[PDB]
RNA sequence: UUAG
């Protein structure tokens, strides 16, 4: 995965294929000829491609209009459309960026949300992008859910979730370039130890 | 009201429990709150972008 | 009410002038007539088909 | 136009492909193989066949 | 929040 290729890959996306939630939003793409849905891939892609490389700052329709090069910067509407279906369904400009188009004062719709974890916590923050008044309701004195984390000093444990399972093709990958995560691997050597305490010979584990 | 139509919905759910791809997992919490806010804002502020 | 919602339409427009493949006929306006009945149908009814 | 196909011609429906307004319905189904299209399209076109 |  590099280029565009790559940028649906990490958006867990065909590269070379519509899906069937874009054709339910692009059924006169989908269903006309092949030549067009190359043009609709490679926005879509090129478009992911963008948000991907700094994911720390929106991308906004204009911005990425400019950053397209002739035939495809051509066709205005269809790459606004395809931008709007992005941004909507929170595969560009989700989690924590540097906002440039600033929200709109008057909002519309009023939405309650049942606990802050972060699946409460990722909706909230693209409601309330999208112009929504919203408010979340949760039990605990703290945000996170299942996601807690033990903190004495600079002690640090987690109780909860502690295991980010591959980058590739991970929303958590934009996640954590967008914050102070400071990953770390795994070295996958286990050592096992029976009920006595002597260890496990190599050959038999 | 008895005979009227009633084509919104109002009650939603996400959470890790309601992605089939991705349950039991931090990223499939994350997409599933994604998700629904896509789904909401396209039913009660109406998706321009499927003209 | 200032700051609600509006996801649905109220005003529906069929008839020979509506229908860009059929106009100034009568088969075409047959055409329009069916197409808003779906429309409408879909929109305060519901589409059961599209789940 | 004879059988199936013509109850498409005759329905204004190409007898081969899926339409802008089946995608938006189905969308499933366009997105997916040719293989469930066709089963699609004859069903389609079967139903229409009847009721003609 | 006498929800707007
Ligand atoms: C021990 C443990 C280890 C884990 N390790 C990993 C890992 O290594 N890698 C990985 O990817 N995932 C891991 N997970 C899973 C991950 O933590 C969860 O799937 C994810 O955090 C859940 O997000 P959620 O928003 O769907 O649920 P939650 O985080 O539970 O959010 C639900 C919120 O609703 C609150 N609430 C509950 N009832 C009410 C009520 N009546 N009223 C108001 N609020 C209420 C809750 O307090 C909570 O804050 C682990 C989970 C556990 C339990
Ligand atoms: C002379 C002539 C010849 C034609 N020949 C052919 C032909 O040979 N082949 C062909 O395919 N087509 C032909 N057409 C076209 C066809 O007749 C029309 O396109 C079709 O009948 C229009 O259907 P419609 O429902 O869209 O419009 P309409 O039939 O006009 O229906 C509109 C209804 O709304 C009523 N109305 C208007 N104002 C109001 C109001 N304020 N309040 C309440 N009701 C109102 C009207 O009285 C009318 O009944 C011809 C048309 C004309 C005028």
């Amino acid at each position: 995965p590099s280029g565009v290729e790559g940028a649906a890959f990490q958006s867990r996306l065909p590269h070379d294929r519509m899906t069937s939630q874009e054709a339910a939003c692009f059924p006169d793409i989908i269903s006309g000829p092949q030549q067009t849905q190359k043009v609709f891939l490679f926005i879509r892609n090129r478009t992911l491609q963008l948000w991907l490389d700094n994911p720390k700052i929106q991308l906004t329709f204009e911005a990425t209009l400019q950053q397209l090069e002739a035939p495809y910067n051509s066709d205005t509407v269809l790459v606004h459309r395809v931008h709007s279906y992005l941004e909507r369904h929170g595969l560009i400009n989700f989690g924590i960026y540097k906002r440039i188009k600033p929200l709109p004062t008057k909002k519309t719709g009023k939405v309650i949300i049942i606990g802050s974890g972060v699946s409460g916590l990722a909706a909230a923050r693209q409601l309330q992008s999208f112009g929504m008044d919203v408010t979340l309701l949760e039990a605990r004195d703290r945000v996170g859910g299942r996601v807690a984390t033990f903190r004495k000093g600079n002690y640090v444990a987690d109780l909860g979730a502690m295991v980010v399972t591959g980058l590739g093709g991970n929303p958590m990958a934009v996640v954590s370039k967008q914050v102070n995560m400071e990953l770390a691997k795994i070295k996958q050597k286990c050592p096992l130890y029976e009920a006595n305490g002597q260890a496990v010979p190599k050959e038999k584990d | 009201i008895p005979g009227a139509p009633q084509p919104i919905p109002r009650l939603f759910f996400a959470g890790e429990h309601t992605i089939r791809n991705y349950p039991a997992t931090v990223h499939g919490a994350l997409l599933s709150g994604l998700r629904e806010a896509g789904r909401i804002a396209d039913q009660f502020l109406g998706a321009m972008y499927t003209l």
